[PDB]
């Protein structure tokens, strides 16, 4: 019964699935150009890039 | 605090270079300010003089 380890799966998987986010949330925009900070610096005016 | 008066002569359709949130040739290589100006931009004709 594999299930029976749930208790510490369930939690070594959601700390696994929260690092994964954390790091995954880096690839989103927000409503921005792009989610490279190098591509905002060496595309747009200052004004507008901050 | 401070209140600096810099004076310069430029050309008309270069006035509107002079500004915090814009780039020329007269704001890359004659005179640049910063992306937080604080103050006012005062500019009139004067062609009788010069």
């Amino acid at each position: 019964t594999p299930s029976a380890l749930g208790k510490l799966q369930d939690v070594v998987n959601h700390n696994a699935q929260a690092l994964n986010t954390l790091v995954k949330q880096l690839s989103s925009k927000f409503g921005a150009i792009s989610s490279v900070l190098n591509d905002i610096l060496s595309r747009l005016d200052p004004p507008e890039a901050e | 605090t401070n209140v600096y008066a810099d004076s310069f002569v430029i050309r008309g359709n270069e006035v509107s270079q002079i500004a915090p949130g814009q780039t020329g040739n007269i704001a890359d290589y004659n005179y640049k300010l910063p992306d937080d100006f604080t103050g006012c931009v005062i500019a009139w004709n004067s062609n009788k003089l010069d």
